[PDB]
């Protein structure tokens, strides 16, 4: 399996080796060589959205990493995700390209507001 | 201004194009052409290969028909609204706001 | 008669948009075709 | 391919179900057009002199010059949808 | 110095398995192409199957950090396994 | 019947071969069993059966 | 741990475009227009 | 792997189909709510109930 | 799994269809909120008294 | 396949043999004996309604 192996606070009983979640996917593991419980988490991932104006207008793009903090990926942190390539502007305008959570983007460079 | 009608036309054309594109899918078989599977294989596992193509094409066709049924329900709701507007805004003066 | 006469220097440059070939022997007209090759 | 149809016969009435559903959709479209547009059983015509107290309806009334007998607005709507 | 002095200049590149989107014109010639992976905008072009992308926000793919190395964890006990007692036995049972 | 040793795979539905096409053809929807056993003691001669 | 198990298998929840405070600001504008101006703001100037 | 793909694909298509039907129901409810916003909040309605 | 995705490529544009349907539902929800609540383009304020 | 082979006004490039539609359906082919282009149109069909 692929993931990160971290410290676990799960009190495994001595007979128990594997750990499973509500999804019945491998969540914790007991190493045979040293009898310690390793918490398995999937590596960092998320969805990628490309914010663009028309190609008749410009070829500049912005990238939204959805549900991803900006420390684990012009960098702006939204509730929708981490936005790269768009600068935040404190001025409020009508929504042009919807990002989410009240944030929209427009081309004027690409700004987010 | 005329996006909605164009969207309806686009959705219908896109769905039909997608359905024709689903005839090029192997669906885990050796080929997407039935005649090729006939030509390069003897019958008793060619039955399995053609059966895989048949169940893939049934899945594509049922997906298309279900999407068409949902879109038909949406268009029927829009047309019932349009008939209500024809009765109440054109054939009379309405006190209903907006 | 193997004799050594050639020396060689090298640099690195940009490919730009070169190197694209026909993926098959099929005529296609005014279309967009996506291929993994 | 005839043997493909022989194999398709083993799956039952799936094709009949899909054909029946699409026939229902096809008659529903004509039905929807009938409740939207066929709301009067009398085909009314405007008088030959189109004076209505200064109100101009030429952009919504049919154009006799055009073979489609459509209004200028309706002709624009038909040209702008492809 | 038995051979005439000369020079030759040539470029060498290598091929990787990539997804491309090719534009075929009305005479059948590939006139333009986009590489999907290299550019976000080009990945949007690959997703939309078009060279002109309208204004909007488009779900294209998923970012994922790749694994860096492989670790294998097996028990430390090493014992020679007696398969010789099973398969090289002179007499078997009924 | 009696056949050659490499031809026992041809006694099967949908097989292509010499005896499958010209001697014994099985249908595609065949239901049943095939049984094969050797006959050197009865169906072979030292001068050639 | 249901949300993490959904997220780890590719099932993500996108946020709404309007936040709760912006929908509340819309309803506050509707309240203020209705109380201060009646039905007149729905048909033109308040 | 192909059996796992066809099972998971059928599960995903089932989920998307129920999501589309629920989206149609919620769109009908939201169209009703927009009508009530226009006719009960932005005006006085003589429609009974 | 890379080879699982390679086998999934042989099923065609099913995943594109599911993503397109869910994107339509996702923009439909925001459209529903716009029709219900964004019925005025003026943000009216209550007087302080 | 099965279809009529009509005359084609499409000018193929000489390495190409087969031709496909926008929806990757074969619409044209070059002939190997005589280098000419033929438009493949599969045979006439219809829905019979009673
Ligand atoms: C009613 O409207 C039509 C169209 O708006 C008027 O026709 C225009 O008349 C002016 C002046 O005669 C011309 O310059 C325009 O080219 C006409 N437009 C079209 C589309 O024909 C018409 O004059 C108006 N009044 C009456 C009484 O019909
Ligand atoms: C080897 O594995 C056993 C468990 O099977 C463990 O008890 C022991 O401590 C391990 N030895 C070392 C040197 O880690
Ligand atoms: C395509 O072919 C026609 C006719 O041979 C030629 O005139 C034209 O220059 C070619 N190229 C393009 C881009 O149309
Ligand atoms: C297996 O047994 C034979 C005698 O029966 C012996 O000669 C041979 O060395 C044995 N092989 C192994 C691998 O023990
Ligand atoms: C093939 O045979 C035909 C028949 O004579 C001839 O016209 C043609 O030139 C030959 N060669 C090719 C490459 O088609």
């Amino acid at each position: 399996g692929t993931g990160v192996l971290t410290e676990s606070n799960k009190k495994f009983l001595p007979f128990q080796q594997f750990g499973r979640d509500i999804a019945d996917t491998t969540d914790a593991v007991r190493d045979p060589q040293t009898l310690e419980i390793l918490d398995i988490t999937p590596c960092s991932f998320g969805g990628v959205s490309v914010i663009t104006p028309g190609t008749n207008t410009s070829n500049q793009v912005a990238v939204l990493y959805q549900g991803v903090n900006c420390t684990e990926v012009n960098v702006f942190q939204t509730r929708a995700g981490c936005l790269i390539g768009a600068e935040y502007v404190n001025n409020s305008y009508e929504c042009d390209i919807p990002i989410g959570a009240g944030i929209c983007a427009s081309y004027q460079s690409i700004i987010a507001y | 201004a005329l996006g909605k009608l164009q969207d309806v036309v686009n959705h219908n054309a896109q769905a039909l194009n997608t359905l024709v594109k689903q005839l090029s899918s192997k669906f885990g078989a050796i080929s997407s052409v039935l005649n090729d599977i006939l030509s390069r294989l003897d019958p008793p596992e060619a039955e399995v290969q053609i059966d895989r193509l048949i169940t893939g094409r049934l899945q594509s066709l049922q997906t298309y028909v279900t999407q068409q049924l949902i879109r038909a329900a949406e268009i029927r709701a829009s047309a019932n609204l349009a008939a209500t507007k024809m009765s109440e805004c054109v054939l009379g003066q309405s006190k209903r706001v907006d | 008669q193997c004799v050594n006469l050639i020396t060689r220097t090298q640099s690195y440059t940009n490919s730009f948009t070169r190197g694209v070939y026909y993926p098959d022997k099929v005529f296609r007209s005014s279309v967009l075709h996506s291929t993994q090759d | 391919s005839t043997e493909c149809s022989n194999l398709l016969l083993q799956y039952g009435s799936f094709c009949t179900q899909l054909k029946r559903a699409l026939t229902g959709i096809a008659v529903e479209q004509d039905k929807n057009t009938q409740e939207v547009f066929a709301q009067v059983k009398q085909i009314y015509k405007t008088p030959p002199i189109k004076y209505f107290g200064g109100f101009n309806f030429s952009q919504i009334l049919p154009d006799p010059s055009k073979p489609s007998k459509r209004s200028p607005i309706e002709d624009l709507l038909f040209n702008k949808v492809t | 110095s038995g051979w005439t002095a000369g020079a030759a200049a040539y470029y060498v590149g290598y091929l990787q398995p990539r997804t491309f989107l090719l534009k075929y014109n009305e005479n059948g010639t590939i006139t333009d192409a986009v590489d999907c992976a290299l550019d976000p905008l080009s990945e949007t072009k690959c997703t939309l199957k078009s060279f002109t992308v309208e204004k909007g926000i488009y779900q294209t793919s998923n970012f994922r950090v790749q694994p860096t190395e492989s670790i294998v964890r097996f028990p430390n006990i090493t014992n020679l396994c007696p398969f010789d007692e099973v398969f090289n036995a002179t007499r078997f049972a009924s | 019947f009696v056949i050659r040793g490499n031809e026992v795979s041809q006694i099967a539905p949908g097989q292509t071969g010499n005896i499958a096409d010209y001697n014994y053809k099985l249908p595609d929807d065949f239901t049943g069993c095939v049984i094969a056993w050797n006959s050197n003691k009865l169906d072979s001669k030292v001068g050639g059966n | 741990d249901l949300i993490c198990a959904q997220k780890f298998n590719g099932l993500t929840v996108l946020p709404p475009l309007l936040t709760d405070e912006m929908i509340a600001q819309y309803t506050s504008a509707l309240l203020a227009g209705t109380i201060t101006s009646g039905w007149t703001f729905g048909a033109g100037p308040a």
